[PDB]
Parts: structure tokens; sequence; C-alpha cells
């Protein structure tokens, strides 16, 4: 869990790195073809 | 890209944002 939370995906596949939570939020909005921009402007109803 | 304006999204920072076109335009 603490791996997931705090490094996304990169844990998984070498060294740890750190991203905040919610770019890595994006980063996965991305994966299944949602531009960012969505997600930042909606992200207090997304969290909710 | 571009996508609204400067107070919906929370952590926005100060920059600036270099435009090709202007120096050829302007030379
Ligand atoms: C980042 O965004 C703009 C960039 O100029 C700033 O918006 C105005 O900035 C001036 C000068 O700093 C202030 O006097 C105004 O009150 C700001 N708001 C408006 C509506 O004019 C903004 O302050 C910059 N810095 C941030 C957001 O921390
Ligand atoms: C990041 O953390 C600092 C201190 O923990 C805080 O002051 C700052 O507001 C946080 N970033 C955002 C976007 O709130």
């Amino acid at each position: 869990l603490a791996g997931t939370i705090t490094s996304g995906w990169t844990f998984g596949a070498g060294p740890a790195l750190q991203i905040p939570f919610p770019m890595q939020m994006a980063y996965r909005f991305n994966g299944i073809g949602v531009t960012q921009n969505v997600l930042y402007e909606n992200q207090k109803l997304i969290a909710n | 890209f571009v996508s609204g304006n400067c107070d919906v999204v929370i952590g926005i920072v100060n920059n600036t944002v270099y435009d090709p076109l202007q120096p050829e335009l302007d030379s």
C-alpha cells in the first residue's frame, strides 16, 4: 500500500520514485484516454 | 496545450511560455 501510494507503479520495476498523488491520478487518467485537465478541474469531485 | 484559466487548478505556477512564431514575424 505504501509503495503504490507514494510512488505509483515505479517501485514495481526498479527504484521507487516519489510523485504527488494527483499527478499520478492524472497519469492514470491519461492511461485510459482522458486528458489531465479533466482531473485537475474535477479533483474535488473525484476525491469525494 | 491550453485549457481554461488560472483559478480552477490547485498548485498552478507563474512562468513564461515562449512562442517561436513571434521572433520570426518580427525579423
Ligand atoms: C501568478 O499568476 C498571475 C501572473 O501575473 C498573477 O496574477 C496577478 O498578479 C499580480 C502581480 O503579482 C497581482 O497584483 C494580482 O492580484 C494577481 N491577480 C490578478 C487577478 O490580477 C498571480 O498573482 C501570480 N502569482 C500567484 C498566483 O501566486
Ligand atoms: C505542499 O506541502 C506544503 C507543506 O507541507 C504546503 O504548504 C503546500 O500548500 C502543499 N501544496 C499544496 C499545493 O497545497
